[PDB]
């Protein structure tokens, strides 16, 4: 359907539309049109992608900016279901025109989901193949087997073709699905990692995860070919507080000091080697760090730096390299005496918790190591180990992490903190002490994208209220609301169940977690749920160890045993191949329909992504309040950190986080207006949480659902289960939920 | 306020209902009842039972389809743990299916289901069954699971293959895989895959499920049936049937060969045709030409008749519940609407309105 | 597969089996095929859908199920020792299959074997129970430990295989594995001791999980699309009921083998209606007494005859003593399923079954001369007074089986001459 807005053409591959999602496009037109920053909620239960992939399409090749848009998603299954979305919207939009307009937008992922080459792609770790792809495809390579044809240091053929081709011709203009581009560069034998590495400046488009957004080693290498000008989206990116800290926040074992201590051996054994057989490749590096030549001058293109950048782009040092690291040797007697700072500080007896600055003061004090040297040493390693040529760098792997956090720590010394403990396990038989960094503020690494882009735009699902997320990070939109549905009649069913069927009080807290009387009053809440499921069932929990726990004695007493005989249970396995093979027999069984019931955390790998729909979508227990763990000094200090800087209450925010994770793990039910279901939620607490739940959540809730109990909980899905067990006439939604055109129309002339 | 809800609901009720159409409905039926003793119908939630209620609707059902089409013929399999059983076969005889399921009343139900089981003997039951012979299977289920031997998807393919549109009535909820079955097997429709919310309403689900189902056009079956009537005669003498061997004082003589039948309508056991009478054939005329709804008229506008046409009672005033035949434009009341619409054939006024 | 109707009369032991469970069809087998001499081959070639129906009730199987989780010992446990229980173990376990096949025959009996098995370690073990190291078990079935082990990883093997794309989280946890953050929690990490040493449960979840795929196989066994299940039709136009209306056209043509006038009519009304506004008498109607006799007399000889037949409005009681009452029932149930081999022969239309139709011809003959001794035999040892009784019953398949002689002869000098 091809109607107008106000000034742009817009097409929609389906003949009815919903309310919400007009209005929502016509808000996102005007945040567009006044440019700068907005958040808005969408109701989860909306279709929104093909939407906003319409109004994009339509943005970019009518309005004469033409600007370049980027959406910002979280996994790479989101990116394939977006690119999905996206190839029926052309292939509607090209059906429409009677011709295919010329467009390329495409997604981004590693090596390891992007090399062909089938002896390099066999490797488990990303990292052994990005090491290995490295060594037989980084030009070193290619110049050695030009060299000398018998240097049997090979070239991968998918490499190979790439230059044997033109970057332009690299595919036909449009858009690919991942598996159509894959069996693409399959049957022309191309490898698609470079290739989407080429295809960064040249996509109308892009969609991407966020790490190679906010971690500073793999975002200016997309942020350089990207326009300045570039339209922003994001995609429920509530979580990216975490992201930004994890981005930014390391620890340090004994295993990384002897790591450190073996690789700088073996690396000065090697230096030995190479100085005697020639010293003139150190002597040329210790000259161009006479002239100051970084990485980037030195390095080609293809070639990469070893200690890839810790600190943000708009933090590096752009001088010459320091005397007292700028012969080789001296470089590494200065890292071996840096060790034997590190360990010697690594023998702590209690926790500490020290400034940046306090760690650089000791330092100075005890040794004469400086804030500058401390800089460079990440760019003065990667040359070192470029010039060396030390391929077999499994020892030397190590001091990417010490590079790392020297340049880390000697960069950035307020809103972070440098943590010292003595138990890097608590709950073990030896105490291994441990020092941690911890990164504080997440608007730091967004801070680039804010003053890159004007038109960022912000959206997610279940992000209730918005107020703190221009508190937690330093920015402000110039329009902010939130959106709940119109829908004809309510299909979602959210109570709070405060009390079993014997009127007891229940909670998930970390002391009363194993509470005998509590936990058979919640397998009788399974036992009712597992007699009633037809197709599929969740429950979560706030912690892995808790789950395993409870299972463990819930097998051992039997109760498991006897709810066998009617669905399968699945639990997220450590390992997500089997978590993977695990959703195959689920969504197999619920095809057949024996169907199973599913147990993940709620800050969880399925918590973070994973749909279900209208028969694996069918109602989602939570069990007690998902919090954090309480005694993370990582998250004492962030929680009096943005208390002093923004005057977020603790206790405020701990409920209102626990309830983002929440709404998030429960917004995986309902998709258009045709899902439906039972949200169950069993703690005590909750009842006071409608404020922290979302507006259209929160809206189906009712004052006497805030307080129930398990048996009039199974009464009223049976109620529900026969209400909509029964079909329902089309003219009662046929233009109050669902528009026609027609209806949309009228709607127009009723607003004007 | 009750009379308006009693009109809104029969407006509902009419917007179901206007799609009244002569649609070619299946005449010629060949129908598998595929039953379970299972111990899910053990459960008091239904009183006396489940499997109670089950026998005397079953029975019900048995009288009905043998009424309303008696030409078809029924079979019978039942699901009794972990394997299915057959206790009756497609018949014209009501007699046998009655007697196994007293039978089946007189003993227990208990076991687990086993639908590939079911559905693949139903296929060799159906498999000598000719293309006119519409195959047809009602399924009834009182549980949310069932372990199989082999996979069911290539038993739903085969089915498919095998021309089979199957209604399905489940007892809790809606069940995905009972939804499929019903999708593939009837052309995407889901409107075969019903659940209950009480008795009323299964009784109601019951007498909908004994009516013929309408047919397609893709797959088509227009052909010719070679059909004789039998000559009854009331004779003098004890006479042996043919396929009883037992002596019966009157009774038919066949078309072609001459010999006795006990019943009516079966085909002939000798020469093998199918042996009607009038009446079998006369029972779904009004399927073949249906009755279309009355206009119920409102009370603002000046009437006719003030009285009824029909049963001839006097119309009352706040709503107007004079219905009027839209073919003879006579205005009738509810009563006598409903009773046309549900037993009679013909409407007198439209025998009153010349032609 | 062996469903068709040659590979139904090809499977003779089950046609043995059936035989031997049936009593009148193997008496019908001996009178047709042993006393008379009918081919089995068209004996059970009128039989076809009873063949199907008892090959399709012998040739079925159960579903699979998990014996141990239903299963309790329920001190010596009583048993309720079931073969298809056991064997339901036997093609559930292979390992103990193994454990059987040379533990009865060779090394111990089956009631001290099965004894040993519900003993047995690898019995609660591989039941829904983690093993105890504390338990004796059988020292016995401890060698299968490492055998079962070695199955698990060979059926761990066979079941791996590439993972669907959009379902496969390895693609999620790979998309950015260069990750150096900082782990979780113990909570997140699977539950182990001080030592590290798990309990064991991810390793029952292990084979719950590998139940559920020996489920899904056995499902998978010898007895793009992408696009599709992407795409949504909660926006689209509902399936429509293409079925085809009937409309009539009626003509009903009359039968195969004085007129009044109007005013004729207008005065006869008018006489009518003079003679109905003149009088009415009330006993006039009362006939006459010899004209409402003969209507008596006619009454009374439609009673005579209605009421002779309503005098004569399990089978009724017989005179026949048994032997030769049964005798007749048998030669007649035969002689009807000649005569409807009879109309297969006649309603066939081909020239391939001329030798067939003579061949019977002649038995049927044989069973013309069968009844006219059978009907003498009666009459020479009863004095005809019952054996009246056995031919006017038998008549009327003797008279159907004149008509086909008849049919055979008139059809044969039709086409012959
Ligand atoms: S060029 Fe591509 S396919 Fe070849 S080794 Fe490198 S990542 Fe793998
Ligand atoms: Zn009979
Ligand atoms: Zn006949
Ligand atoms: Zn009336
Ligand atoms: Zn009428």
């Amino acid at each position: 359907m091809k109607f107008y807005i106000d000034d742009l053409p817009v097409l929609f591959p389906y003949p009815k539309i919903y309310p919400e999602q007009y209005n929502y496009m016509c808000d996102i037109k005007k945040t567009l049109d006044v440019g700068g920053n907005s958040i808005l909620e969408m109701p989860s239960g909306t279709g929104k992608t093909v939407s906003l992939l319409s109004l994009t399409i339509a943005y970019q090749m009518h309005y004469p900016e033409h600007r370049k848009i980027i959406y910002c998603s979280r996994t790479m299954s989101e990116i394939e279901k977006a690119l999905v979305e996206l190839e029926n919207l052309m292939d509607y939009r090209t059906k429409e025109l009677g011709y295919q307009e010329d467009f390329r937008g495409l997604g981004l992922t590693s090596r390891k989901n992007l090399c062909l080459h089938p002896e390099v792609s066999k490797e488990r770790k990303g990292t052994v193949v990005d090491e290995k792809c490295r060594r037989m495809t980084n030009g070193q390579a290619k110049r050695k087997l030009e060299e000398d044809p018998e240097a049997n240091v090979e070239l991968c053929e998918y490499h190979e073709n790439l230059y044997n081709i033109e970057v332009e011709d690299y595919l036909p203009k449009g858009v690919f699905s991942f598996e159509k581009l894959l069996k693409y560069c399959e049957e022309k034998t191309l490898c698609p990692y470079f290739i989407v590495r080429r295809m960064i400046s040249l996509c109308n488009i892009i969609i991407y995860s966020y790490h190679y957004l906010l971690d500073p080693k793999i975002a200016e290498r997309v942020s350089n070919e990207v326009s300045k000008d570039s339209i922003v989206i994001f995609d429920e990116a509530h979580n990216i507080d975490n992201v930004c800290i994890e981005s930014l926040s390391l620890d340090l074992t004994t295993d990384a000091l002897r790591r450190a201590t073996r690789g700088a051996n073996a690396l000065d054994e090697r230096i030995s080697e190479v100085r005697k057989v020639d010293s003139q490749k150190l002597q040329d590096e210790y000259e161009k760090l006479v002239q100051g030549l970084h990485s980037a001058d030195i390095l080609t293109d293809q070639e990469e730096p070893f200690v890839e950048t810790p600190v943000l782009p708009q933090d590096l040092l752009t001088e010459a390299i320091p005397g007292n690291i700028r012969r080789a040797e001296h470089f590494v007697s200065f890292l071996k005496r840096l060790i034997e700072y590190l360990k010697t500080r690594m023998k702590v007896l209690h926790v500490i918790s020290e400034t940046p600055k306090s760690f650089l003061q000791h330092l100075k004090q005890l040794t004469f190591i400086e804030r500058k040297p401390l800089r460079f040493c990440s760019e003065r390693l990667s040359l070192l180990v470029r010039t060396l040529e030390v391929t077999e760098v499994e020892d030397f792997t190590a001091l990417k992490d010490i590079a790392t956090f020297a340049t880390l720590i000697s960069t950035y010394e307020e809103g972070f903190l440098l943590i010292i403990e003595p138990y890097e396990i608590e709950n073990a038989a030896v105490p291994n002490p441990i020092m941690r960094f911890t990164c504080l503020d997440a608007s730091i690494a967004i801070k680039p994208v804010f003053e890159r882009f004007s038109s960022v735009i912000i959206t997610s699902g279940t992000i209730s209220p918005l107020d703190m997320y221009p508190r937690m990070l330093n920015f402000k939109t110039v329009l902010q609301k939130s959106y709940a549905m119109t829908l004809a009649k309510k299909s979602f069913l959210p109570m709070i169940i405060t009390k079993g069927s014997d009127q007891v009080a229940i909670s998930s807290r970390f002391e009363i977690r194993n509470d005998p009387s509590i936990v058979r009053n919640y397998g009788s809440m399974l036992v009712e749920f597992a007699k009633i499921t037809p197709d599929g069932m969740v429950v979560f929990f706030p912690s892995y160890l808790y789950m395993e726990s409870i299972v463990s004695m819930w097998q051992t007493m039997g109760i498991l045993d006897e709810v066998w005989k009617h669905k399968l249970i699945l639990v997220e396995t450590p390992d997500a191949q089997e978590t993977s093979l695990a959703l195959e027999t689920y969504r197999k069984a619920c095809s057949n329909g024996r169907g199973a019931i599913l147990l993940s955390v709620a800050r969880g790998k399925v918590s973070e992504g994973i749909d279900f729909d209208h028969q694996y979508g069918r109602t989602v227990l939570m069990i007690g309040i998902p919090f954090q763990y309480t005694e993370s000094r990582i998250l004492k200090a962030r929680l009096e950190f943005m208390r002093e800087n923004y005057r977020i209450r603790e206790n405020d925010f701990l409920s209102f986080d626990a309830m983002r994770h929440a709404a998030q793990c429960l917004g995986r039910v309902l998709r258009g207006k045709d899902d439906y279901g039972v949200m169950v939620l069993a703690d005590r607490r909750f009842s006071r949480k409608r404020s922290q739940l979302p507006k259209w959540i929160a809206q189906g809730l009712s004052d006497a659902d805030l307080n129930l109990s398990t048996d009039m909980a199974i009464s009223n899905t049976k109620q529900f289960l026969r209400t909509m067990a029964q079909p329902t006439d089309p003219k009662d939604q046929e233009g109050v939920s669902v528009w026609s055109y027609e209806d949309l129309i009228k709607h127009q002339n009723s607003r004007k | 306020a009750s009379l308006v809800a009693s009109i809104v609901e029969a407006r509902k009720k009419r917007t179901a209902k206007k799609n009244i159409t002569p649609y070619q409905r299946g005449i010629i039926r060949s129908l598998i009842l595929t039953l379970d003793c299972s111990e899910a119908m053990l459960e008091k939630d239904l009183r006396p039972n489940r499997h109670a209620m089950i026998i005397q609707y079953a029975i019900d059902f048995v009288h009905e389809f043998f009424d309303q089409n008696p030409i078809s013929q029924m079979g019978i399999i039942i699901m009794r743990n972990g394997l299915a059983q057959l206790v009756s076969q497609v018949s014209g005889n009501p007699q046998d299916h009655i007697d196994a399921l007293k039978s089946i009343r007189k003993q227990e139900p208990k076991g687990n289901p086993s639908l590939q089981n079911a559905l693949e003997m139903a296929r060799g039951l159906l498999l000598p069954v000719p293309a006119h012979c519409t195959r047809e299977v009602l399924i009834v289920f009182g549980s949310l699971s069932t372990t199989d031997p082999g996979d069911i998807h290539q038993t739903i393919d085969s089915l498919v293959s095998e021309k089979i549109r199957v209604k399905v009535l489940g007892l809790s909820a809606q069940v995905a895989i009972c939804k499929e079955l019903c999708k593939a097997t009837n052309y995407g429709d889901e409107s075969f895959y019903k659940i209950l919310l009480d008795e009323t309403h299964l009784k109601e689900l019951f007498n909908e499920a004994v009516t013929p189902l309408p047919v397609n056009k893709i797959n088509k079956g227009f052909t010719l049936v070679k059909m004789g009537f039998p000559t009854r005669i009331f004779e003098d003498t004890p006479t042996f049937c043919s396929c009883h061997s037992k002596l019966v004082y009157g009774g038919y003589f066949c078309p072609n060969c001459h010999s006795k039948v006990c019943s009516l309508p079966t085909v002939c056991p000798c020469c093998d045709l199918m042996l009607i009478l009038s009446t079998h054939l006369a029972r779904s005329y009004h399927h073949l030409m249906p009755l279309k709804t009355f206009a119920e008229v409102p009370t603002t506008e000046k009437f006719r008749s003030e009285d009824c046409f029909s049963c001839q009672s006097r119309f009352p005033i706040l709503t107007s519940s004079r219905y009027r035949c839209e073919d003879c434009k006579q205005e009738f009341c509810v009563d006598c609407d409903v009773f046309i619409h549900e037993i009679l054939h013909n409407c007198p006024g439209c025998e009153s309105k010349p032609v | 597969d062996s469903l068709s109707k040659e590979k139904l009369l090809t499977n003779l032991k089950l046609q043995q089996s059936l035989l031997k469970g049936n009593k009148v069809l193997m008496k019908v087998f001996q009178e047709t095929v042993i006393n008379a001499g009918l081919p089995p081959s068209e004996f059970w070639s009128t039989r076809i859908p009873l063949l199907r129906a008892f090959a399709l009730s012998t040739s079925q199987k159960v579903g699979p199920y998990n014996v141990l989780s239903t299963i309790k010992p329920v001190n010596k446990v009583n048993v309720n020792l079931s073969r298809e229980k056991i064997l339901n173990i036997f093609e559930n376990y292979p390992i103990v299959k193994k454990a059987y096949t040379d533990n009865v025959p060779k090394n111990f009996k089956e009631p001290e074997f099965w004894a040993r098995f519900f003993s047995s370690k690898l019995f609660r073990k591989l039941r829904g129970e983690k093993i105890m190291q504390n338990d004796r078990g059988d020292v016995i079935i401890d060698r299968y430990l490492t055998l079962d082990q070695e199955f698990d990883r060979k059926d761990d093997d066979m079941l791996l295989h590439p993972v669907k794309k959009i379902i496969d989280l390895d693609g999620n946890i790979q998309d950015d594995p260069v990750v150096r953050g900082n782990r979780p929690d113990f909570t997140m990490q699977p539950g182990v001791d001080i030592n590290g040493n798990s309990d064991g449960t991810v390793d029952i979840l292990k084979g719950m999980n590998r139940l559920s795929e020996k489920m899904i196989m056995a499902l998978k066994n010898e007895y793009n699309d992408e696009r599709n299940e992407l795409k949504i039709d909660d926006l689209n136009e509902s399936y429509k009921t293409n079925y085809a209306i009937i409309h009539l056209k009626r003509n009903a043509h009359e039968k195969t083998t004085l007129k009044v006038s109007n005013q004729q009519m207008l005065q006869q009304l008018s006489l009518v209606m003079d003679n109905l506004i003149n009088k009415l008498d009330l006993n006039q109607v009362v006939p006459n007494n010899e004209v409402s006799n003969k209507i008596n007399k006619r009454v009374i000889t439609a009673i005579k005859i209605n009421a002779k037949q309503a005098k004569h409005n399990l089978e009724v009681k017989s005179t026949l003593p048994i032997d030769l009452l049964e005798s007749c029932r048998m030669l007649h149930t035969t002689c009807c399923e000649f005569l409807k081999h009879f109309y297969i022969h006649f309603q066939s239309g081909e020239q391939k079954q001329a030798s067939t139709v003579k061949k019977l011809y002649n038995h049927l003959k044989d069973c013309i001369e069968k009844l006219n001794e059978l009907f003498q035999d009666v009459l020479n040892g009863d004095g005809e007074s019952m054996s009246n009784t056995c031919t006017a019953y038998l008549k009327p398949v003797l008279n159907s089986i004149t008509l086909a002689t008849h049919k055979y002869d008139e059809y044969f000098n039709e086409y012959n001459n």
